[PDB]
């Protein structure tokens, strides 16, 4: 299947990776990155146990919540992992390590 | 009336909670999805009055 | 590989959330052992969640839904026009479904499988505004349409539900087979689906005497479906008696996102394929009948919510006027007007929503509001003259624009119309605030306070409506951007 | 009741029942005044915009026509109300609720017993 | 560009004190009734004071709009706003700030069944009408008008004595919002032209006679709505005898106002043509609203629909004045314009009087008052006189310089403008002897009351204005001549 | 001044005290979300003013490319 | 004249499908049956084209619109059982109380 | 001297780390 | 105590849509539906004003022409409203809305037929 | 129906289908007159517009 990453709109930072592997972008994952996938994830678990006591289910609710803040937070430091190594958000750290190594 | 007036006064602490979590469960309804699910949900008998003090 | 999904990362979240809530709903709700508990609010709860967490995704990501233009590009197309309007559909269905919980608890409507269908609705006109084709549109139109027809019917013994249920499916299907053979028209004749093949053929030509009959049927009948789609008259009467019939949540919900959806379909289509006056024609003659039809209906009706459908037609008669002209001020001003009809419409149906807990039907159930609850009578009452353009409230800007228009593109009729129908609007509006602060009836109704999260949307949603004209740089900024964003 | 309407007790609005008053499946409409110390029986029935005097006694099935002054043991006809007579009982109705606000104002949503029940406890083990 | 001004005393901090009573009344519990009505009316007198020392700082000399600031709406700067005032716009903001004090002292004794929502409707009442009196441009001219309708609406309304009210208010919402319709047309119709609605960019630009004419037709559409002109007056009795004293005083004072001011500011200065051609028009409109509406004043029956009638003669007498395009003619109309606002305004107390107490307007009932209330009788006596006209008092001022100003323009206009000197002593004199003169009835009243300590005080600042304005109009019409004088040269240049 | 975390604030305890109100609660009941709304509330006003300033940035450029190409028509 | 005549064919049945409406204001299912008739000419349509022009799109959207087709229906008979099961009756004077 | 309920303690948790992560979210940005 | 609620009291009875006759007790002054509800023969929650504008027949009853004379001549609303409430459309002559009758002591004994109830619970 | 009347139903249906042939070929043949009075329709627009702005 014929591919093409090719952005409409060109990334404005130095460009890292032009499309980096999905473990070298799981490994670009900062502080911040996992900042957010904790967050996303403890307020869905939250979510889940508060929106489940009235049913009965609170533990279940809670792990239905966390499934779903654990593919979020995870899609979101992706998503911020990615566009740092492609040069299209901020990426100075990046570019540090990346002019060193 | 005595007897039922009675009852209610004298119940302990857990008891009430237990009672005010039921009546609340059993306020109101939803037969549909009920038989949709097919299941009859049935007012405990702790909600229920005798039938001596039913305006009937 | 991998990366080239970045440019669906919203919709893939959206769709995997709605299948986890899903499971997990008809897993607890068929246990015994938890003795089949209700999971309406739960399930709402979690999927209001999931819609927060599809927005922060999407706008956290602006950049990067663009990845792979050319890899996409014969499946769908975003810009920042799909952007923006991608994110005021997602936030029309958080707050939609934050209103709905009272009604979960109180009538005990406990089917999960409601929110669920909200949800894959979403999915349906996020996939609608970032449409490319004539296929992909169709499809998504398809999927949303399905969704709204099995939650018209939601209260399944209830007549009122039925009816209106099978009245959506038999005007939709029609509706929905012209289209489609408008669709095949346009094909035939051009051999293209995809918008930028359309616009290549269509470009330069319009009806230079050798017209492709087949073109401007395809046209013709696209056009009517879209029609259909957004309640202008002639193709409106299914809109009242839906509105009516379906449970309240599914009315509110029903009368803002697929406009949202709908309205950047017919941008994309038409505005930026070409075949020209005719297709602006077709809806400044059905902007007029749309103004004139909604203003005499309103003025007849004595339930709140046939006089909000009612209104909404009259509205959206107002905002086809923006499309009409052809400008980038029309485009510009249809933004506009579509931002604000859809908070103010919230609003109302927030409040509608609040007093459905006594079961409110009637204009006349509001009489004595202003002594039993006079903060909520205000704050119905701004929403009304807000409906009714009354400045320095939001509502005005939408009827400034319409005489902005009519002057601009030079049509006095129109502005005949707008005024004469103003002052009708005008008219069965103020008749609500008359019932609830100058009528003494002999009989009152006493109506529960409302929940937490009606207040909060409706406390800001109030402000907005007030305040807006204060601030309004933002909202003009940013539909100025899409109305450009549109061809470049 | 032993009129044969329906015996719930209905009190409406901007009604106001004096202190020690004693009301049995009465229907009272709205604006009235009901007088301190004073009796409704089964099925009586206290028309709109009445006053009773403290003291009144009104057996049961009886009736107060609308815009009138009635008082006694058994209650009796006194005198018509005049106008401003009738407007001035929504005010009083208001008044009392402008009072009880400050009762309201006096108690927050959760009492502090618990702790005293607790030490109460927790001192004998 | 930031205009701000460099006085300590300027417009937004006038505008701005309603506001803030009306914001701090929000939240006061409806059982603290004496703090709600202390601060309402401190908040209202405040606000008196301050456009007094406005007055004081007034600067005679100028015919450009003094104590200008402006407002930004947008970054981008192009759309900017402007508020300033002239000889024209500032005696009526003083008598709007002054006349609210006494709506909110007239329902000072209902006060504990009207509640905070009374005050604070007449509170929003006045920020808007300050600012209406205040604004430099059209757009925010025309939004602030608007605005007015809902708190009068809702006046109206809810403290209206009977359900009369319901008709009253709704033909009052709909006719005024037709007529800011037509102005919003005209107002984006300029803005075709010019791309700007500021006033003082307008007086400097040129109109085609042709679109002089049209976009003239478009202000007259709404001012005669609003003076009132027949045959489009039908709501104001209506209106002026549904609602409650205080917003009878409202709409007799300060409402009626507003369509001869925009006929002052607007109009007449920005299209001298078209004004030209339509002087025998406003002529013809104004004779027969004089004549024909002071006839109908005398077979009226209802003690608050003759003097509601008779707002009407009055305000078609002041559009002759201001037609008549000279010194006297407009001087004369807004002395006219002022006076009318402190004689209607007692008038309609004096009949609020009477109602508060016996609970009815009808003619009939009444009579032989002198003998009961001779307090009452003597100040009724001085406002029939001053409805009258009679030299010595406000009213005959700027009677008078119409007259002479319509004198020199038209001598035809100017003899049927003088019948109402006839007509209008023939209703005030009959009104006052059917009231206050002859014997009582006693099977229709026999307790009576005269005035209180409260009603007093509220009349005494309309006597000394009216007696004030009567023997010595020169300190008004010095801070306005300079104003009027640029006002009537506007668009020549011989 | 006026900032835009004073406006904020106030709209944010405004909205608090307004829902109390539109509950018939008391309109001081549970302060601590009065704190929380004022907070919410400046936060936004702030984010609100930085948004505005870029969407005006992004705006002039999409103007400058529009008025590029309307001029190359006279080309 | 093959195109013409295949273009005819498919434009009678759409033509039946708007009479079938037109005919049946006391039969609602015939007037389901009449949207499918008329699906089914649109259906065609597509694959008529799609020879006509040696382009793939139009077989593409023709399986996509069969899809859709049986979502239809399925939908719409669920609706007209539940009507029915509440009603009693498929009587068009029973499902027209909202009005106005 | 201990709170028993396991699942009220988890979502304890993830309220606290929920907070902590939110503080620390605006620390660095 | 000379003044009873005997004296307001109005003897009526009604026929319900199985056919059945009842004796059924209201006050003189107060609508039909008023007296029709205190036993629940027409649910009190479907008609809870006595205003014609919150009103979709679900107050409609059928009186014979004896009991049709002692009545106020049926107002052009109330026959818009029955005739559009109609499944057929088709005005009732022995139709009326019974919260637009009054009782009086002229209909002591009026015999009242009571039809299916119409839905009136909106989604 | 009869199946004899399902048979004479079809019957008639093929004889309306060859009418409609006998319909296209006769749109068929007409399609030069189309052609030439396009010709003068867009051609008077033409010397109409030219003539219009010599003034
Ligand atoms: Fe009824």
């Amino acid at each position: 299947m014929n591919t093409d990453i090719t952005a409409l709109e060109k990334a404005q930072y130095p460009v890292v990776d032009r499309n980096p592997a999905f473990t070298k972008v799981v490994g670009n994952f900062s502080t911040l990155d996992y900042l957010r996938f904790s967050t996303i994830t403890g307020i869905s678990v939250t979510v889940g146990y508060l929106s489940g006591i009235k049913p009965g289910i609170k533990g279940p609710s809670m792990v239905t919540g966390g499934l779903i803040g654990l593919m979020g937070g995870f899609m979101y430091a992706y998503q911020n992992s990615a566009g740092r190594l492609m040069g299209f958000f901020p990426n100075d750290g990046e570019v540090a390590s990346y002019q060193k190594r | 009336l005595a007897q039922i007036h009675a009852s209610e006064n004298s119940k302990s602490f857990e008891q009430i909670e237990v009672e005010r979590a039921l009546r609340k469960k059993y306020a109101r309804k939803d037969e549909d999805y009920d038989s949709m699910l097919g299941i009859t949900r049935e007012t405990p008998p702790e909600l229920i009055l005798p039938d001596n003090v039913l305006p009937g | 590989m991998f990366n080239l999904f970045l440019a669906v990362f919203p919709e893939i979240f959206i769709i995997n959330a709605t299948f986890i809530l899903l499971i997990h709903g008809v897993v607890f709700s068929t246990s015994k052992k938890y003795d089949y508990p209700p999971l309406a609010s739960n399930v709402g709860w979690l999927g209001l969640l999931s819609v927060l967490i599809t927005l922060l995704l999407l706008a956290a990501g602006a950049p990067l839904l663009t990845i792979a233009h050319l890899f996409w590009n014969n499946l769908f197309r975003r810009d920042n026009f799909t952007y923006f309007c991608q994110i005021f559909l997602l936030l029309s269905t958080a707050g939609t479904i934050s209103m709905c919980f009272d009604f979960f608890d109180q009538e005990r409507f406990d089917a999960f499988e409601f929110i669920v269908l909200i949800l894959l609705s979403t999915c349906g006109m996020l996939f609608m505004i970032s449409a490319y084709d004539l296929i992909a549109m169709y499809l998504a139109i398809e999927l949303q349409s399905l969704c709204f027809y099995v939650i018209a019917a939601s209260k399944r013994k209830s007549e009122f539900s039925t009816e209106a249920g099978l009245k959506y499916l038999i005007l939709g299907a029609f509706s929905s087979g012209i289209l489609l053979f408008g669709c095949s028209m346009i094909y035939g004749s051009t051999g293209a689906t995809h918008f930028d093949q359309l616009a290549k053929i269509l470009t330069g030509y319009e009806i230079t005497g050798a017209r492709s009959s087949g073109i401007f049927m395809g046209i013709l009948f696209i056009a009517v479906g879209f029609l259909f789609k957004i309640t202008a008259v002639p193709f409106h009467m299914w809109a009242p008696d839906i509105y009516e019939g379906s449970p309240t949540p599914v009315t509110a919900f029903l009368s803002i996102a697929p406009k949202i959806s709908i309205f950047a379909n017919i941008l994309r289509v038409f505005i930026y394929g070409s075949y020209g006056a005719t297709l602006q024609q077709i809806f400044f003659f059905c902007s007029i009948a749309s103004m004139i039809l909604g203003a005499l209906a309103a003025m007849a009706q004595t339930k709140v919510k046939r006089l909000l459908a009612y209104s909404s037609i009259g509205h959206v008669g107002y905002i086809c006027i923006g499309f009409s002209c052809g400008t980038i001020e029309g485009i510009q001003s249809l933004l506009i007007g579509i931002f604000i009809y859809a908070l103010m419409t919230m609003d109302a149906f927030a409040i509608v929503l609040a007093l459905r807990q006594t079961r409110v039907k009637y204009i006349a159930d509001l009489g004595a509001l202003a002594k039993t609850n006079p903060i909520l009578a205000i704050t119905f009452s701004i929403t009304m003259f807000s409906y009714a353009g009354i400045p320095p409230l939001a509502g005005f800007c939408s009827k400034f624009y319409l005489f902005f228009a009519a002057l601009g593109c030079g049509a006095y009729f129109l502005a005949l119309v707008g005024v004469v129908t103003s002052v009708i609007g005008c008219f069965y509006y103020i008749r609500l605030v008359k019932r609830m602060f100058f009528d003494t009836p002999r009989t009152w109704i006493l109506y529960e306070p409302m929940d937490r999260n009606k207040s909060l949307l409706l406390a800001m949603t109030s402000f907005f409506i007030t305040l807006f004209l204060l601030y309004p740089s933002p909202l003009f900024s940013v539909t100025h951007q899409m109305a450009l964003s549109l061809y470049l | 009741s032993p009129t044969g309407l329906p015996a719930q007790t209905l009190i409406d609005r901007y009604v106001t029942v004096g202190a020690y008053s004693l009301l049995r499946s009465c229907t009272i409409e709205p604006e009235c005044i009901i007088g301190q110390h004073s009796i409704l029986m089964e099925g009586s029935l206290v028309e709109t915009r009445s006053i009773l005097e403290a003291g009144s006694v009104l057996p049961p099935g009886r009736r107060i026509p609308s815009g009138e002054l009635w008082g006694g043991n058994p209650a009796r006809f006194i005198r018509t109300l005049t106008n401003e007579e009738t407007l001035e009982i929504p005010k009083l109705a208001v008044a009392i609720n402008h009072l009880s606000g400050d009762y309201f104002s006096e108690f927050l949503p959760y009492s502090t017993i618990y702790l005293e029940v607790e030490k109460f406890k927790k001192s004998l083990g | 560009l930031e205009h701000f001004c460099e006085c300590y005393f300027n417009l937004s901090g006038l505008i701005l004190c309603p506001v803030l009573g009306s914001i701090i009344l929000l939240f006061i519990p409806n059982s603290r009734i004496r703090l709600i009505r202390l601060i309402g009316l401190c908040a209202s007198l405040i606000t008196f004071l301050y456009s007094l020392v406005l007055w004081i700082q007034f600067d005679s000399s100028t015919a450009k709009f003094q104590f200008v600031e402006s407002l930004r709406w947008l970054p981008y700067e192009n759309i900017n706003f402007y508020l300033g005032i002239d000889g024209i716009s500032l005696f009526f903001v003083i008598l709007t700030t002054f006349l609210i004090p006494i709506c909110i002292l007239v329902g000072w004794s209902g006060m504990r069944s009207y509640g905070k929502e009374y005050i604070i409707a007449f509170l929003i009442c006045e920020f808007l009408m300050i600012a209406v009196f205040c604004m430099l441009d059209l757009l925010l001219f025309y939004v602030f008008f608007e605005s007015v309708l809902i708190p009068m609406f809702i006046i109206i309304g809810v403290w209206g004595s009977r359900q009369r009210k319901i008709k009253a208010a709704y033909q009052f919402f709909l006719y005024t919002l037709l007529g800011s319709l037509f102005m919003l047309l005209a107002i984006l119709l300029i803005l075709f032209q010019t791309g700007t609605t500021d006033l003082q960019i307008l007086l400097t630009t040129e109109f085609s006679e042709r679109r002089q004419i049209f976009l003239w037709i478009a202000f007259f559409a709404s001012f005669a709505v609003k003076v009132p002109m027949v045959p489009v007056h039908i709501w104001l009795p209506e209106a002026h005898v549904e609602a409650p004293t205080a917003g009878s005083v409202i709409l007799a004072g300060i409402l009626l106002k507003f369509g001869t001011y925009g006929f002052l500011r607007f109009s007449i200065p920005m299209f001298p043509e078209a004004t030209l051609c339509f002087t025998p028009f406003i002529y013809t409109l104004s004779a027969i609203a004089i004549i024909y509406t002071s006839l109908t004043t005398l077979r009226q029956i209802d003690l608050k629909k003759i003097i509601a009638y008779s707002s009407v003669a009055h305000m078609n007498l002041v559009t002759i004045g201001m037609f008549s395009l000279n010194i006297q003619g407009i001087g004369g109309s807004i002395l006219l314009m002022l006076s009318h606002g402190l004689v209607s305004s007692a008038l309609f107390l004096c009949v609020g009087v009477l109602y508060d107490r016996h609970k009815t307007r009808l003619v009939r009932y009444y009579g032989g008052l002198v003998s009961t209330m001779p307090n009452f009788s003597t100040i009724f006596f001085f406002f029939t006189l001053a409805n009258m006209s009679l030299p010595g008092t406000s009213s005959f001022i700027g009677e008078f310089l119409i007259l002479v100003g319509a004198f020199q323009r038209n001598s035809l206009v100017a003899t049927l403008a003088a019948l109402g000197m006839i007509l209008g002593a023939a209703y005030s004199l009959w009104l006052y002897n059917r009231v206050v003169s002859g014997n009582l009835k006693p099977d229709f009243l026999h307790k009576f009351s005269d005035l209180n300590g409260r009603e007093v005080f509220i009349f005494i600042p309309f006597l000394v204005g009216l007696v004030w304005m009567g023997v010595y109009p020169k300190v008004f019409l010095d801070c306005m001549h300079t104003s009027v004088s640029n006002l009537v040269q506007h668009g020549k240049f011989h | 001044p006026i900032s835009a975390t004073m406006v904020g604030a106030l709209l944010g305890l405004g909205t608090q005290m307004y829902s109390n109100a539109l509950r018939k609660l008391p309109y001081m009941r549970h302060p601590w979300e009065h704190v929380v709304g004022m907070g919410l509330g400046a936060v936004f006003a702030n984010q609100l003013v930085k948004w505005d300033v870029k969407l005006k940035e992004d705006l002039d450029v999409m103007l400058a490319k529009a008025r590029a190409a309307n001029e190359r028509r006279y080309f | 004249m093959d195109l013409i005549k295949y273009f005819t064919f498919s434009m009678i049945i759409f033509i039946l499908g708007i009479w079938g409406i037109l005919l049946n204001r006391r039969n609602i299912l015939i007037m389901l049956m009449s949207i499918e008739l008329m699906l089914l000419a649109v259906n065609l349509n597509f694959l008529v084209f799609s020879v006509s022009l040696d382009d793939m799109m139009g077989q593409v959207f023709a399986l996509l619109v069969l899809t859709v087709a049986a979502a239809e229906s399925a939908i719409g008979l669920a609706i007209f059982v539940i009507t029915f099961r509440v009603r009693g009756t498929i009587a068009v004077e029973f499902i027209n109380s909202i009005q106005g | 001297k201990v709170s028993e309920d396991k699942n009220r303690n988890y979502a304890v948790v993830a309220g606290v780390v929920a907070i902590v992560g939110s503080i620390g979210w605006y620390l660095k940005a | 105590g000379s003044k009873k609620v005997s004296d307001r009291i109005v003897k009526l009875s009604a026929i319900d849509p199985d056919g059945y006759k009842q004796d059924i007790i209201g006050l003189s002054g107060q609508t039909l539906l008023r007296a029709l509800t205190h036993t629940g023969l027409i649910d009190p929650a479907s008609h809870r004003l006595d205003d014609i504008e919150a009103c979709s027949a679900e107050c409609e009853v059928q009186i014979a022409e004896e009991w049709l004379e002692k009545l106020p001549p049926r107002t052009y609303d109330e026959e818009y409203v029955l005739k559009r409430s109609s499944r057929s459309r088709i005005l009732n002559k022995h139709s009326r809305l019974g919260c637009q009758v009054v009782l009086t002591q002229e209909l002591q004994g009026m015999v009242v037929a009571v039809p299916e109830a119409k839905p009136w619970d909106i989604p | 129906v009869k199946v004899l009347t399902y048979f004479g139903m079809t019957l008639a249906a093929f004889a309306f289908w060859q009418s409609m042939d006998k319909v296209h070929v006769w749109i068929a043949l007409h399609q030069d007159e189309k052609q030439e009075r396009m010709e003068k329709e867009a051609e008077v627009r033409r010397v109409r517009a030219e003539l219009l702005r010599k003034a």
